[PDB]
């Protein structure tokens, strides 16, 4: 306002010409930074939408994509300009070290686990799954047979029971 | 530096982390000027005070060779009228050396003095004379009404105003200059259109102010050239070694430290411009000694502190600067991490989890004292491995973890 | 990288800083942008590398069913604690005058030694403990015990491994032997990291050669102009050189913020593959290489990572 | 897309190109960047097709 009260308008464009340009480049810098931050938060929103679709609507068995360790289930919650996820997951606490073998000799033929890990307390032999220790008696319906006792290493002679 | 941090962050409380401030930027100790010992008396009086010079049509374009002159010889004339100059302001035509000064002297009227300005048209700026409009040189004019003027009239002086075709800047045109114009062949003897390009001046000492004889000397030159031709006297001083210093080597200047020769050059090759197009090697104007210029090292100062609510014992670090050196005064302890120098903090052989990073696996924490330490990667662990052993877990826990994701910012 | 706005634009001249302060509020944003790209860039490496907070070490004896892993485990007899593959990646990948114009480069927080320790701990976790170490404590499993379960994850009964483990060992050892000469045969495979290095280098070079520019001025040097002209005039020559240099800074840091965006995306994708191809056996086809994926080995590299994906393809087939 | 350096900024006049060269090293990175965007844009079809 003062510069129009200060100068004859033939020399105004000599004087008030360049601050318009400077404000233009300043706002151009602001716009470019806004585009950069908008692209970054747009990628963040895509990631948030993907995790909303995966962690909530199903049991996504991808590791570390929906929490820490084996993921079970999740809680979505709103936040001012944001979202927050409460992931409920599983983690083992106590563990013991046991003696294993990949296969079992019985009557000259080899026994392989249908599903689980062979373990032993030292005297008897049992099978579990890969996460908990529940000893089950080695039965022909708990395992399967394929071949004999020469090609497989680590195999031990033992007994199996028939119902 | 805690108060400098408050000054930079425009707040009274800072919580943690690394920050930024200015650099060290050590100052030069002195300034060194080196001139060659060949200093003679350069003749300028023969173009300033002499007999009656020629008119504007005849130019005494004089090449002034290698000499030493100052403005004291020029200063002998009080009646200097046209003191206006271009390129260099008139207060500093001393202690700088040109490469080719072009001196041309003529005699013109009082009103023709203002016509020597570039980028215009006048009696002189017409076909009589064309001049380069950039005009690094200057124009110096002084009245000579008591010497050039004659009681009988100076009608002998002439000027070639009416030449046909155009003139180019810095050209010589003195000939018969026959006039052939009109829609007829003049042949120089016809009579209708035998105009005379040369006209007389008229100088009697009862005139107005615009018809007085004025001696005008015009100088035209350029710069940024390795040899030096003429400049004022300056007492040369000896160079220095391993010291932050300003230097001036016959024109171009600089500031840095100096190093002895390591390369061969070539016996007229004296400059040492690098891939960065900066001067870094030059030879002495007085001796044949190659010397290398490396500018004085910068700093880069950063500050580290715990919470202002916690304490106020801070520390600073200098990026790149070796201490082992030129850091003014010292403190309690100095450390020499590969990231840089660090003062205001102690060092341990222990390892703790990092709270604030510094660089190259160094982190500073708070104990009543600030302790800098190497990276701790975590708890060292090993697991026994056997050909027939399985780890199997029996008890477990469920855990809840939080994740925070931005979704959108304010429209 | 970091720039000093005062030293790049002006030398040791007070009046140039005086004409800078009448702009005043520009290079503080430059400072915050360079610090922001710095804290963004150095923070990338932890989620890529420090995914585990339990550093491990290899057992001294390797009865790995006939397998060989001496190429990827770090060699104690080597003066550095790196694998020979790390040595090839290091020497196959290749300044002061650039620094001396107020153009500083910052060393990374993580150097090569402890990121090599991270990679060695990751290898130790994925060999002797399987993939359960990414969940809680590391559970030690023999390697042929683990490969049978990895086959079971791809619909393969474990009898195949215990029938053909000798052929598996020979094939895998031969493949690891082939991959060294495969990497050393051509340098075109390493072009995915030379591009970032020389793109940074030439951008810095075209920044630093912008000083010698006739930006509407008599000379591009600042000192000789001061010895040339009066302080009222030639401000019209100073300020245009100021604007032409700050626009060069603007074009540089805009391109830098552009280039940081895909580097962050690539680092996020690499961290996702660190999570999936290493800590688990993902059945997502082509996400962990080509074909049905078994397992992967990570190896560090100058400003980068490389993955050795071991996958599974059939050879002979018949119609029925 | 690609854009020529000289003919867009200045027409068929020599002295505009002479006045153009003072900045000099400004449109080289522009041409390099447009060839870049062209080459990864043409590359983008390979991993999807």
């Amino acid at each position: 306002n003062d510069i129009l009260s200060r100068l004859d308008p033939p020399e105004a464009e000599v004087q008030i010409d360049r601050l318009i340009t400077g404000r233009l480049q300043s706002l151009q810098t602001y716009v470019t930074q806004q585009l950069i931050r908008a692209a970054e938060i747009r990628a963040s929103a895509n990631l948030a939408a993907t995790k909303m679709s995966e962690c909530v609507l199903g049991q996504s068995k991808r590791v570390d994509f929906c929490g820490k360790g084996y993921h079970l289930m999740s809680f979505p919650q709103s936040a001012p300009h944001g979202v927050v996820f409460l992931h409920v997951t599983y983690v083992p606490a106590q563990e013991k070290n046991f003696t294993t073998a990949p296969a079992i000799c019985h009557d000259g033929k080899a026994h392989f686990p249908r599903e689980g890990v062979f373990v032993s307390n030292g005297t008897h032999w049992f099978v579990t799954q890969r996460n908990f220790y529940e000893p089950q008696i080695i039965t022909t319906d708990n395992t399967f047979v394929s071949g004999n006792c020469d090609v497989v290493i680590g195999i031990v002679n033992n007994t199996v029971y028939d119902p | 530096p805690l108060s400098e941090t408050k000054c930079t962050l425009k707040s009274f409380t800072v919580e943690k982390g690394i920050y930024q401030t200015s650099n060290f930027r050590v100052q030069p100790t002195e300034s060194i000027v080196r001139f060659p010992n060949i200093t003679n008396l350069c003749p300028f009086h023969e173009v300033f005070n002499a007999t009656t010079f020629a008119s504007v049509y005849a130019w005494n374009r004089k090449r002034i060779s290698n000499c030493v002159a100052d403005y004291s010889v020029i200063y002998n004339f009080a009646p200097f009228f046209a003191f206006k100059c271009y390129g260099v302001s008139p207060t500093k035509l001393n202690d700088l050396c040109f490469t080719n000064v072009y001196a041309d002297s003529f005699v013109i009227r009082g009103n023709e003095v203002s016509q020597i300005a570039p980028g215009q048209t006048g009696n002189i700026a017409d076909y009589n004379y064309k001049l380069p409009d950039d005009f690094t040189g200057c124009v110096i004019a002084w009245n000579s009404n008591k010497l050039d003027s004659k009681p009988s009239g100076n009608y002998n002086y002439l000027y070639r105003l009416f030449r046909k075709s155009k003139l180019k800047p810095f050209e010589r045109d003195i000939s018969t200059e026959i006039y052939q114009a009109g829609n007829k062949p003049c042949n120089g003897v016809a009579g209708p259109n035998c105009y005379s390009p040369l006209q007389s001046y008229g100088f009697r000492p009862t005139y107005g102010v615009g018809h007085q004889p004025y001696r005008v000397v015009v100088l035209s030159f350029e710069l940024l050239h390795a040899p030096a031709t003429v400049c004022g006297p300056k007492k040369s001083t000896n160079l220095v070694k391993n010291k932050c210093v300003n230097f001036n080597f016959n024109g171009l200047t600089g500031t840095g430290v100096l190093t002895e020769s390591n390369k061969k050059f070539l016996p007229f090759q004296q400059f040492g411009r690098d891939i960065a197009d900066t001067t870094d090697a030059v030879r002495d104007p007085q001796t044949l000694e190659i010397l290398d210029i490396t500018p004085c090292s910068f700093g880069g100062v950063s500050v580290i502190t715990p919470g202002t609510n916690t304490s106020n014992q801070v520390a600073v670090l200098y990026q790149g600067v070796n201490c082992t050196w030129r850091v003014y005064s010292t403190g309690s302890n100095v450390f020499q991490t590969r990231a840089g120098c660090l003062i205001g903090a102690e060092y341990v052989n222990n390892s703790y989890e990092c709270d604030i990073p510094i660089g190259a696996g160094i982190c500073a924490s708070y104990q009543q004292s600030i302790i800098a330490y190497t990276m701790s990667l975590g708890a060292e662990n090993s697991v026994a491995y056997s050909n027939n052993s399985i780890a199997i877990p029996t008890n477990f826990t469920i855990s809840v973890t939080t994740e925070i994701l931005p979704v959108s910012m304010t429209k | 990288t970091s720039v000093d706005c005062t030293m790049y634009i002006c030398g040791d001249s007070t009046e140039c800083s005086n004409l800078l302060l009448q702009y005043g509020s520009f290079c503080t944003q430059l400072k915050r942008a360079l610090t922001g790209i710095a804290v963004e860039q150095d923070k990338n490496t932890q989620e890529v590398f420090a995914q585990v907070k339990q550093i491990y070490k290899t057992p001294p004896i390797k009865y790995f069913g006939g397998f060989n892993f001496s190429q990827i485990l770090p060699d104690p007899s080597k003066p550095s604690k790196r694998s020979p593959i790390e040595d090839l990646l290091f020497n196959k990948v290749t300044i002061c005058a650039q620094k001396f114009n107020g153009l500083t480069v910052l060393p990374p927080l993580l150097t090569d030694e402890m990121i090599a320790q991270y990679t060695s701990a990751l290898l130790a976790g994925t060999i002797t403990s399987g993939w359960t170490f990414g969940a809680g404590p590391a559970l030690q499993i023999p390697f042929p015990m683990q490969m049978a379960y990895r086959f079971n994850g791809i619909g393969v009964t474990q009898n195949v491994l215990y029938e053909n483990q000798k052929l598996i060992a020979n094939q895998f050892n031969s493949a690891i032997g082939k991959i060294q000469d495969s990497l050393s045969s051509t340098p075109s495979a390493l072009g995915k990291l030379q591009d970032v290095v020389n793109h940074n280098a030439q951008a810095l070079n075209t920044l630093v050669k912008q000083l010698s520019s006739k930006f509407g001025a008599i000379s591009s040097v600042l000192n000789d102009i001061l010895s040339r002209l009066d302080p009222p005039e030639a401000e019209v020559q100073i300020d245009r050189l100021i604007t032409g240099r700050l626009q060069s800074l603007q074009t540089y840091v805009t391109q830098q913020l552009i280039r940081a965006a895909e580097i962050r995306a690539s680092a996020n994708l690499a961290a996702t593959k660190m999570s999936e191809c290493v800590l688990g056996q993902s059945k997502r086809v082509d996400f962990c290489g080509k074909g049905y994926h078994l397992m992967s080995f990570p190896q560090s590299a100058p400003h980068g990572v490389v993955f050795l994906h071991v996958t599974y393809v059939p050879a002979q087939e018949k119609n029925f």
